[PDB]
């Protein structure tokens, strides 16, 4: 009458290339297109142009790395390979979030205003991905984030940083009470599900939440995999949005 | 993702056939599935498996 | 009786290529050699190998940038050009210093121990060069650091950071009271004159020092230019030291 | 005889009709097991 | 590097021929050279230049 | 007639024997100067 079986690998187990490798290749193609179009100039008139160019370069790196962490590729993946993949993945995510933020605060607004801003933004993006690359690995052959008491502090830091920058940073901007069009808010619309689901999974793993039935666990895994897919689609998503931004001025 | 069987329930010992061993894990954050006769914890008295192993103690 | 004529542009005005462009080209050659020898492998057995590889890559960037900021090249240099040159120059200096310090603290000592350490070290190096690239420019056609009341705070932050990482960081390590061979201390031997002379010029320009005669000003300018030359020579200096480090294990 | 340390997961199946032998599954290379060294690991590994 | 003439001292007005104007600068950090007859500040009475400009006031 | 703003440094030389004119040097393009617009900048630029 009271049994406790259930298990899931939802919607992303072995379908593989039909959704990720094809997506990764198409993303690297689109990102190289929108990157080499700026390097081969109407297309040199972007206000704050190198911020957007780096927003495209981050998508290019994400597209290049998607197959590294994607399922369906070669098994026995080195822990260093998954660590590097997660590092560049979440670093590109952080940098695109963080450059978006500075551009949203310094849109209309010294020679170093372009290089200083971009060097500070990566540096802080590269620092914010310290926990995820430190708390990373591939147990059993699949890229997996490390969530255990052995790495409890690093995982806690990683999840609070991801939550802040992905759902509290846009919500924090939402507390601003006009020059608030933000036609690039679709990026944080893409990334907020991932942040909130990461926070919910952090609460559930720490056993500090109210998951009452196995339906809760099934929905948690389903939303986890859905968030992974919707985040991975950003690599092909961004270049069209950057073309829109270039054509919006 | 993470270990499972988080619906640990207090109530047959003679209707046990299948089990698995998963205690820790890189994503596992709990302590733990067992199948009944028809198909359905170290702290427990009779559960703490060892005796069931003695029912298959040839190996 | 009381006259104050006194001026100098010492030892580096227009000799140019005999000292810098030849040095820059030879440095880029040596750095590409020691970089493209590790990428073409006894040379894959370096303990903490990617830290040293990045120490060579920083020297390669410094060699590539030396002619940008060197005198004798094309005049009417864009303020952005000098800002970028100073950015990468002092960033490579900071990154090499930070990698050397971290290697001196984590020599004998997770998959992310290589990528996490290197990503944190650049990020902090890229953050430490924020003041110098922000307080930079080319007034009159020559790459010049900005030291005035208009940029007083940025220059103050820049000089305290440079002083710390260049003379107080090695002095701070000198307070450690054996695994302390540090056959790469010649790098900080190279860079300490620059830091102390920068601190002295900070004191002299802001006028909290005791410079008595035009001998003091003449020696200050002479030591300034000598420090610039001795710092610029690091680009050709490091690769031989890295070969020594590879052959010392 | 091989390394007993990096074995992660274990399982046991009672010898029912279809199972002619008491099949126990250990996965980290998941190979079925039905010796002097066969039982030399079991107790410590279960404790490990 | 930086402006110069930091040996400002008390003291001929009729033995002035050459001068230059440099007040601020990206590296200039004090306030300021003048040549005598044989070759050698707005607050000062006779130094505050303008009168010497009136000695060449055609331009 | 041109921009009077981006002139940085100034100088003046008294018309002694080798100097047939009172040469004043302004450098930011350093060109010698010996008009209605010649004196239109001087006082403000000295104040600037």
């Amino acid at each position: 009458e009271a049994a406790a079986p259930c298990h899931s690998c939802n919607l992303l187990d072995d379908s593989a290339l039909p959704f990720f490798i094809l997506t990764s290749v198409l993303g690297i193609l689109a990102s190289s297109t929108v990157l080499f179009m700026l390097f081969r100039p109407r297309w040199q008139l972007c206000p704050g142009w190198p911020v957007l160019a780096q927003l495209a370069v981050g998508s290019a790196l994400f597209s290049i790395v998607v197959p590294v962490l994607a399922p369906g590729l070669g098994s026995t993946r080195s822990s260093a390979l998954c660590s590097l993949g997660y590092c560049v993945w979440y670093g590109s995510a952080f940098a695109q979030a963080l450059l978006l933020g500075c551009h949203a605060s310094l849109g209309h607004r010294v020679p170093g205003l372009t290089l200083g801003l971009t060097v500070g933004i990566w540096g802080v993006a590269a620092l914010l991905t310290l926990p995820v690359t430190l708390a990373s690995g591939a147990s059993g052959g699949l890229c997996t984030l490390i969530y255990s008491t052995e790495l409890k502090a690093l995982q806690a830091t990683h999840t609070v940083a991801c939550l802040a920058i992905f759902v509290l940073l846009p919500l924090g901007l939402f507390g601003a009470k006009g020059p608030w069009m933000n036609i690039l808010w679709a990026w944080f619309i893409f990334w907020w599900p991932h942040g909130v689901v990461l926070g919910l999974d952090f609460l559930v793993r720490s056993k500090l939440l109210l998951l009452s039935t196995c339906l809760a666990q099934q929905a948690l895994d389903l939303l986890l995999n859905l968030a992974e897919a919707l985040a991975i689609l950003h690599c092909v998503a961004t270049p069209l949005l950057l073309a829109l931004f270039c054509h919006q001025a | 993702l993470r270990c499972q069987c988080i619906k640990t329930y207090s109530k047959h010992p003679k209707f046990i056939k299948e089990l698995r061993v998963i205690e820790s894990g890189p994503h596992c954050a709990n302590t733990e599935i067992v199948k009944l006769s028809d198909g359905r914890d170290p702290k427990e008295n009779w559960v703490q498996v060892e005796k069931f192993l003695k029912r298959a103690e040839n190996s």
